[PDB]
């Protein structure tokens, strides 16, 4: 026969079967400034029926569709009405009464008590001081350098708003200087705070107030049942379940109730940052001003953001056989001759929009940034059909996410069904939510599916989660093997990975354990340089079950034990000799538990580290800052100062150092003072 | 080996109208106990009780077989050559493989014995 | 900071507080700095007068705990926490009783030892900072001003302070363990909340030039600065704005539901085109073996040595042709490398030490097989602008190619069981639980049923392929090192077995980044005639290498042995998914215990010996002329497997969304078949998203026939 | 001398000098957050690289006194300082041997699990469609006489007797827990680091959300990947000094004390002293109470 296994499908239900149309287990080795072109395109196009109006500030074309013409025809469409999203926002307030007022003070203690460091916790984001895609605590340094090399020092407070008024009071200034010495005047700096990169990084002018925003969002998220985005695991599967129940109660059995599968594949596109402005000031009424001004920056921003076009394109020669990189920089003036005649159309239908290397982008948003917001707006749908709104037989209630959502419809009868599904899609329209209906199909309730959690009759499968690396970590031979074993248990409690699974996936990680250690069990014949050592160690001890995997000994670990350490589950069978020599604290070699024993060894701005220095010298002079954050009102070199003078003087009057040592340290001790009084 | 181009050929046949087919697996199965038969006279070996009892015989086989083998492997390339469908292409090129292996070993045994 | 002032201080001074802030009109809950600053103030006010009385003569006494003795005086009045009105009432009766002088402003205490009033002040800031303006609103009016702060300073009018050291202390102490737990956590920012000389500010947080300008432009139409949007919607009530704009909305905007009856579905339409040829890394099916017997003496060893003494096995080496040409390169340059590859080894038996690691010589043959040929270099485009041809690197849309059936033999053969082991795993803790036992059941049976299997094969190769090209690119970077293709495997009666796949010769593997290529030449051994599918080796030029004597029952056979040559390219991340090719057993594991999983949530019992175990029962797995074909449990684990490592190694972004898209497709007729009446809202948008994907991949290709002929026999 | 001729040569320069004289001691975590980030792109086939060479790990110059050059064998086991693994195994074989007798109240938090499942009963796996309920389930359950700032003031006397702070050194009565403590570890050697991480996870209680349908005893959420999963239960049962401030350093009452020379200072007079980690402060042993 002619092996088909999608066949499968015959026997087995799809949905229990699912698991075998997922073809990848991790990134795959595949992976642009085209694509950029055409998502522009593309957002601009969407809404081409809006104002056009030149920045004064900018100096770009920006596209405004809010308010305008309302839809004719299935396509997608940017034309969010501003009475229509209030209204959405004002119902989901009365039907969760006082959610916002709560949500707003939650969310002001966060923004008074949020300290810079929160700052360096995230991806790469863009740095405008070195036009680069940089780590996060890499761009933050450069942006406060920059910042005080200009009279621009407020973040030096420890206090996330602080960083945030100094980066609002930059773009006051009519130069900025960035010393590697480049000089950017007051526009070109604006078009570079207003900047994002390339599945698109913003800068770190923009990534505070979106970080507030995005608190506030997901306090107001926790508070809506629909939001399934910021919980994750096994209680979202109760989201699932939820729903389904609360929508399948039906009395008397003569509600039909149809599921939609939904999907929205490129629904940001149309999300307008003025829309988010709307929810952000409706969301904050009744709150002190500032509060509205610090939340009412990041949509002020992205309204008014840019798209870098990327690396570039490359052409390449025959006739001479060279190739040649052309940066997107200088691609607005190229004749035109050079290009496909698809990147032709879409260079010639982007130029209008290009200004000083970046394109404008102001319909539109980029994955990732407003998840949480967006999951709002979307729950403010789904709470539109509840029957005291939707004034009709019919009703619905369902899931939303920033990825997917699922819907519910409970009508008397077909034609109610599908009266629902056309208001439920007029007003997302209205709302500038544009539904796929390609990839959203409908079927009666009991069987759909919502970001990769499949649910059939009552059972919910799991499958939103890649199934992870299970090789060694390489840190050492300590934390690698509590780290395997975490990480299985962890996936086994959370990614719902199975009992079996979790087994062999054990016995993978004990595998690549020992070949990359090189420390395969003691009665083997594996020859390797540590065999020697490893077999003479396995044939002096008369216990060999408490031999770690690390000495050659077997492995003890299975599903029930994933949780104890391996020295601990052990140290009942380990040689009262092999235990002195493995746990012996003066030894030369020294969220995850581990004993501390030999096999914890250690393999082998004009100052990046510079930072880094002081702050191990600080734990050097005070041990305890390596866990505690230290307190105090003096400064470093103060408490390190005064630390060595009082460890200095007791040693000296106790013997264990001398005089000369005494007297050099106490005049190193001068010295350091005079620098400081300099 | 024959085992699976055999009931491949079965699942042909009775999968559609083909008497070809059918004349071709007769021509298989006659071809499979064949081999089976020599690879038995080859159990009577040099031990000399008569060893090469049937060398006319074994002679008239090993011509007759040579025609029928050359045949079979031209109809499957024929057959192949038209035959649109993965399973009957698979079946065929498979089929053609083991034809050409069988009649190469077959000439090497006729080469040996004489 | 609520939770901080409730539990640092006790209720009393909370609810003192709590009525200064009613009195002043304040919420606490906004102006939480202002709060713990009041209850900081009432606090050290109320630690100011404790424990001191006037003696009945002209003395002072500081006598604490209870005092029933009574007779003594308090030295001191609380005006701090009392309403406005009655704390002027109070000021002006002391006032009278003593004739003292009426402050200009409200006072704190009255120091009753010496008659004059006393003025408290708890500073963030510096302490003679805070005195100066402290003095200055309190110009005359004598009355005593004493300052504390937040870091143990003080300061006194004429340095002349009314305590003893030991409450003053106390006091300090106090103010100094207050800082240090809002330094703890987190709170100590009202350190600035002091912007004015007793007054605590909300927060300032203003929008200004270039950020009201701005702001001014980004907001709806008709509204001209961002304070008419704010006020705009401030007064804003749902007066029914969405009903009305549906009314006013064209009926053409519409979801309507077309059913999706048995049928509706139609086939998905294949490309037309040359046939599609191989493009794995190395041969799958056709792959030949030349194999030692290692001697047990496990440990890996150097690869070179076992390659050696492979190729040593075998004697039949004839003079190299071209059996089937490459049509797109110099045919004799492949023979010329075969040749010095065998020249190489043949030297490397005739040196005084023996390689572990061979670099080849750099030839042209070597040169230009490993495109080692100088690529177009990197000009200027400004010199080079005037070249007449300069398009863009793609310029060009994807061929179209038909399936062809080699892949659905490739499929067929990767499911097949074989002799070798191919997978030795680990141990684990002996089984304690009943969950346990069920686990390792499982596993056991799947690994069973598994290892000798033809994918698990597949995948050793990959692993160390790709093992062996990562180590000689990061340890060679400047020369053609020879990298053999070797695997090892346990026979049936164990002697464990080393096989010689053929060789690879590396380029120069410069690779700073995880996305440069790495070029090599890849040279495997095979018994499969390139002239009976021509159109699969498109990218190989065949060479006719030597005669393979092989055993038949018979006697022995000799058939041609053929080398496959082909030059290609991986980059690192190639290279890492190809190490971590491993992970396909656990992937088809995880689908065979979803499934067991699945099943036991219904019929709530452990549904694992009825798929195991349960000969009778069988999976339709396969497609004959006849019909649907049905297989054991243990060929659909090899089917899985077989397809979890064909995805690993036909990676493509083709195949990522028809997955996507398919899965759509099965999920709708899925639900046709349960009776719940399916619906789509564009089933057309959906077919050409599935089909805009199928191109040239043979495996794509493939899965879209798999999914054609499901939908033949589900539909029906 | 080493660590105050680094801080010298560090302020020796003019932006490293500038982040020592204005950052307070209290703003240290921000600035100890500024790392350079990635430097791990593969660690594992890093780790796979190092260990195939020879002398992957480094150690102290002692090591060269303790373990031979030379193995039995003849395998060097270190060189000029880096060290192969084969001392590892060594030192683990007939390296020098001592008494783990402490080791078992460090950690006996992880010694606990391990007498809680050797003696714990297994019941019967019921394969059923169960729902799971979000609680709010007590991963460590902290001691219950102390709350975490309780803990984390007994942490800070036990592992870090000189660094107490304020709070620690004006406290009236010391807790009876802190003094067992002391007494306990008095001759350990563990770590400091590693003794106070591991009293942090024996004593401070840590919470969070976990979907546990049944018991939430904090014995029960140890054995969670064991006792539940996708639609069985398996049924499971474990087994079982007064100071006070005065101000700010003062040059006439001598040199600065560290908190373990107050002991010795006297019933009613002054000195100053470095508590904390940083500002030295003027205070005196409490005359009255």
């Amino acid at each position: 026969m002619d092996v088909n296994p999608t066949l499968l499908f015959l026997k087995v239900p799809a949905q229990n079967a699912i698991s075998t149309t997922f073809p990848y287990t991790g990134d795959p080795p595949y992976s642009g400034t085209g694509y950029t072109m055409d998502t522009v395109n593309r957002t601009h196009q969407y809404s081409e029926k809006g104002r056009w109006t030149t920045n004064t500030e900018t100096g770009a074309p920006q596209l405004n569709p809010i308010d305008g013409p309302l839809p004719e025809d299935n396509e997608p469409s940017g034309y969010a009405q501003t009475d229509c999203v209030l209204e959405a926002m004002a119902f989901l307030e009365e039907s969760h009464p006082g959610i916002f007022e709560n949500s707003c003070l939650e969310t002001m203690e966060v923004v008074q008590q949020t300290r810079v460091d929160k700052l360096t916790q995230g991806r790469q984001t863009y740095d405008w001081t070195l036009n680069r895609n940089q780590p996060a605590a890499t761009a933050l340094a450069n942006t406060i350098e920059v910042f005080r090399s200009n009279g621009l020092t407020a973040n030096e407070s420890g206090r996330l708003i602080d960083f945030l008024k100094d980066v609002m009071e930059s773009m006051d200034k009519e130069e900025m200087e960035i010393t590697t010495k480049q000089r950017l005047n007051k526009r070109s700096y604006l078009i570079r705070a207003l900047t994002l990169n390339t599945i698109a990084t913003p800068g770190m002018q923009i990534r505070g107030f979106v970080y507030f925003v995005e608190t506030l969002a997901r306090s107001i998220c926790e508070k809506l049942e629909q939001s399934g985005l910021p919980v994750g695991g096994n209680e979202k599967k109760a989201k699932l379940a939820n729903v389904v129940r609360k929508m399948m109660t039906n009395s008397q059995d003569t509600e039909l109730s149809f599921t939609i599968t939904g999907d929205n594949t490129k629904w940001n596109e149309n999300q307008n940052p003025r829309m988010f402005l709307a929810m952000i000031t409706y969301i904050t009424r009744n709150q002190p001003e500032w509060f509205r001004n610090v939340l009412s920056i990041a949509p002020i921003m992205f309204s008014n953001k840019m798209a870098r076009l990327g690396k570039g394109y490359m052409f390449e020669s025959k006739s001479m056989k060279l190739r040649t990189q052309i940066p997107a920089e200088m691609l607005a003036s190229i004749d035109l001759k050079y290009f496909n005649d698809s990147t032709r159309k879409k260079i010639e239908k982007i130029r209008p929009l290009l200004i000083d290397g970046t394109a404008s982008l102001s319909p539109g948003m980029m994955m990732g940034m407003f998840n949480m917001l967006s999951t709002v707006l979307g729950v403010s749908i789904l709470n539109l059909g509840q029957k005291r709104y939707t004034k009709t037989t019919y009703w619905w209630d369902g899931l939303q996410s920033s990825d997917d959502f699922a819907l519910i419809v409970n009508a008397p009868n077909h034609e109610g069904i599908q009266a629902g599904v056309d208001r439920f899609y007029r007003t997302c329209k209205l709302l500038g939510i544009n539904m796929s209906k390609k990839k959203s199909y409908i079927n009666r309730t009991g069987t759909f599916e919502f970001t990769s959690f499949f649910y059939r009759y009552g059972f919910v499968a799991n499958f939103s989660m890649e199934l992870p690396s299970f090789g060694v970590s390489g840190i050492n031979e300590s934390a690698d093997m509590s780290i395997g074993v975490t990480v299985i248990k962890n996936n086994m409690i959370n990614n719902d990975l199975g009992p079996a699974t979790a087994q062999m996936a054990l016995q993978l990680f004990i595998k690549d354990y020992r070949y990359t250690y090189r420390c395969h069990r003691g009665d083997t014949q594996i020859q390797t340089r540590r065999s020697f050592e490893i077999k003479k160690l396995w044939e002096q001890t008369r216990s060999k079950a408490g031999l770690l995997v690390s000495d050659g000994g077997p492995n003890l670990y299975n599903i029930r034990n994933l949780h104890i350490p391996e020295v601990c589950l052990k140290w009942e069978l380990m040689d009262e000799d092999y235990q002195g020599r493995l746990c012996n604290p003066l030894n030369p070699f020294v969220e995850y538990d581990a004993v501390a024993t030999t096999h914890s060894w250690i393999p082998k701005l004009e100052d990046e580290q510079m930072y880094q220095k002081c702050c191990n010298l600080f734990e050097k002079f005070f041990p305890s800052s390596s866990y505690r954050r230290p307190v105090g009102i003096s400064s470093m070199v103060e408490a390190m100062v005064s630390r060595a003078r009082i460890d200095a003087r007791i040693d000296f009057e106790s013997g264990r150092i001398k005089k000369e040592e005494f007297a050099e340290i106490m005049k190193i001790c001068s010295t350091i003072e005079e620098l400081r009084r300099q | 080996s024959f085992q699976d181009i055999l009931m491949r050929m079965s699942k042909m046949q009775l999968g559609s109208s083909s008497e070809d087919l059918n004349g071709i697996i007769t021509q298989f199965e006659s071809l499979k106990l064949y081999r089976d038969s020599l690879g038995e006279a080859v159990m009577r070996m040099g031990d000399l009780h008569s060893l090469q009892n049937r060398n006319g015989k074994w002679r008239e086989q090993l011509g007759q077989k040579f025609e029928e083998i050359r045949w079979l492997i031209e109809e499957v390339r024929h057959r192949l050559k038209i035959t649109e469908n993965s399973f009957e292409q698979i079946t065929f090129m498979q089929a053609l493989q083991l034809l050409l292996e069988v009649e190469q070993e077959i000439r090497t045994f006729s080469f040996q014995l004489i | 900071m609520e939770d901080f002032v409730r539990q640092c201080f006790n209720p009393m001074i909370v609810e003192l507080a709590e009525k200064a802030m009613k009195e002043y009109g304040e919420d606490l809950k906004i102006e939480t700095n202002k709060f713990a600053a009041i209850c900081t103030h009432l606090e050290v006010c109320f630690m100011y007068s404790d424990f001191h009385f006037i003696n009945e003569r002209g003395e002072s006494i500081i006598v604490e705990s209870g005092d029933p003795n009574a007779l003594l005086k308090h030295r001191f009045e609380i005006i701090e926490g009392r309403d406005r009105t009655m704390a002027w009432t109070v000021v002006n009766s002391i006032c009278n009783t003593t004739g003292a002088e009426k402050p200009k402003f409200l006072p704190d205490l009255y120091d009753y030892k010496e008659n004059r009033f006393i003025e408290i002040g708890v500073t963030r800031r510096e302490v003679h900072i805070y005195y100066l303006e402290k003095a200055n609103k309190i110009k005359s009016e004598k009355t005593h001003i004493h300052i504390f702060s937040f870091t143990g300073e003080e300061m006194a009018t004429k340095a002349d302070y009314t305590l003893d050291e030991e409450s003053r202390a106390r006091i300090k102490t106090r103010l100094f363990t207050i800082r240090q737990e809002m330094a703890s956590r987190g709170l100590w920012d009202s350190f600035r909340q002091s912007e004015r000389g007793e007054e605590t500010i909300e927060e300032r947080f203003e929008i200004t030039g270039t950020m009201r300008r701005l702001a001014d432009q980004s907001l709806p139409p008709n509204f001209s600065s961002l304070e008419n949007f704010r006020a705009y919607v401030d007064g804003f009530e749902p007066n029914g704005y969405i009903e009305g704009k549906l009314s006013q909305m064209s009926k053409e905007v519409n979801a309507r539901i077309e059913p999706f009856l048995k049928t509706t579905p139609r086939p998905l339409r294949l490309p037309d085109g040359p046939p599609c040829s191989q493009r794995s890394k190395f041969l799958l099916m056709d792959a030949l073996k030349l194999s030692i017997e290692d001697p047990s003496h496990e440990g890996e060893g150097i690869p070179l040595y076992d390659a050696i003494k492979c190729m040593r096995t075998f004697f039949g080496w004839k003079e190299p042709n071209v059996v089937k040409p490459h049509e797109k390169g110099i045919n004799p340059n492949y023979l010329l490398a075969w040749k010095q590859v065998l020249a190489e080894l043949q030297d490397i038996e005739n040196e005084e030490k023996i390689p572990k690691t061979k670099n080849m010589k750099k030839t042209s043959q070597l040169k230009w097989a490993l495109g080692e040929n100088m690529a177009p270099e990197k000009v200027d485009f400004d010199d080079c602008k005037d070249v007449s041809d300069l398009k863009q690197y793609d310029s060009d849309e994807p061929e179209l190619r038909s399936l062809a059936s080699w892949i659905q033999s490739e499929f067929n053969k990767a499911c097949e069981l074989t002799d070798s082991s191919w997978i030795e795993l680990d141990e684990i803790g002996e089984d304690v639980a009943p969950i346990e036992h069920i686990a390792s059941m499982r596993r056991n049976y799947f690994t069973a049923e598994v290892s000798h299997c033809r994918a698990t094969e597949y995948i050793m190769k990959g692993v160390y392929i790709n093992t062996a090209l990562l180590n000689a690119s990061c340890a060679a970077m400047d020369d053609f090192q020879l990298i053999p293709m070797i695997s090892k495997c346990r026979t049936k009666e164990g002697r464990r077995k080393t096989n010689l796949y053929g060789f690879i010769i590396k380029g120069r593997s410069h690779l700073r980044n995880d996305t440069d290529v790495v070029n090599f030449v890849s040279m495997e051994f095979s018994l499969t005639d390139p002239r009976l599918e021509p159109h699969k080796w498109e990218k190989y030029c065949v060479l006719e290498i030597g005669d393979m004597l092989l055993r038949s029952a018979i006697g022995q056979v000799s058939r041609p042995m053929f080398l496959y040559v082909r030059t290609n390219g991986t980059s690192k991340i190639k290279m890492k998914w190809g190490m971590e090719m491993r992970r396909c057993l656990l992937q088809s594991l995880q689908q065979i215990e979803s499934m067991i999983e699945a099943e036991s949530s219904v019929k709530e019992k452990d549904m694992t010996k009825e798929f195991f175990e349960n000969k009778s029962e069988t999976w339709p797995i396969g497609e004959s002329p006849k019909g649907v074909e049905e297989g054991s449990i243990g060929k659909v684990c090899r089917t899985l497997l077989a397809k979890s490592v064909f995805n690993s190694l036909y990676a493509s972004p083709q195949l990522e969304g028809f997955s996507a898209e398919s899965r759509k497709l099965l999920l709708i007729v899925q639900a046709l078949r349960d009776n719940l009446e399916p619906g789509t809202f564009d089933l057309g948008g959906l077919y050409e998203a599935i089909e805009e994907c199928l191109i040239n991949d043979p495996w794509v290709l493939l899965n879209a026939s798999w999914f054609n002929s499901f939908l033949t026999h589900a539909l029906r | 001398m080493e660590r105050i001729k680094e801080l010298r040569d560090l302020m020796s320069q003019s932006r490293t000098r500038e982040i020592l004289t204005k950052t307070t001691v209290d703003h240290m975590a921000i600035i100890k957050k500024y790392t350079s980030g990635r430097q791990e792109k593969n660690p594992a086939l890093r780790m796979k690289w190092m260990m195939a060479m020879k002398y992957p790990i480094t150690a102290d110059k002692r090591i060269m006194e303790m373990i031979p050059e030379r193995n039995e064998q003849g395998q060097t086991l270190w060189s000029k300082v880096m060290v192969s693994p084969l001392a590892v195994t060594w030192w683990n074989r007939n390296g020098p041997t001592t008494s783990a007798v402490h080791y078992p109240k460090i950690y006996k938090t992880y010694f606990e699990k391990v007498e809680r499942l050797k003696h714990g009963t297994f019941g019967p796996v019921h394969f059923r469609n169960q729902v799971k309920i979000r609680r709010r389930v007590d991963i460590n359950p902290g001691h219950a006489d102390l709350s975490a700032k309780e803990a984390q003031d007994v942490i800070m006397e036990v592992v870090f007797p000189n660094e107490v702070g304020a709070r620690i050194l004006t406290s009236e009565s010391q807790l009876t827990i802190t003094k067992e403590k002391k007494e306990e570890l008095q001759d350990c050697k563990i770590s400091p680091l590693m003794v106070a991480y591991m009293l942090e996870r024996e004593l401070v209680r840590k919470t969070r959300f976990l979907p546990v349908a049944g018991g939430t005893s904090s014995v029960y959420i140890e054995v969670l990947h064991l006792t539940q999963g996708t639609c069985w239960e398996q049924m499971y049962t474990p087994g079982g000094r007064g100071f006070l401030i005065l101000g700010k350093e003062d040059r006439r009452y001598g040199p600065a004390l560290s908190i373990n020379e107050l002991s010795n200072l006297a019933k009613g007079e002054k000195a100053n002293v470095l508590i904390g980690q940083g500002d030295v402060v003027l205070v005196m042993k409490r005359k009255r109470d």
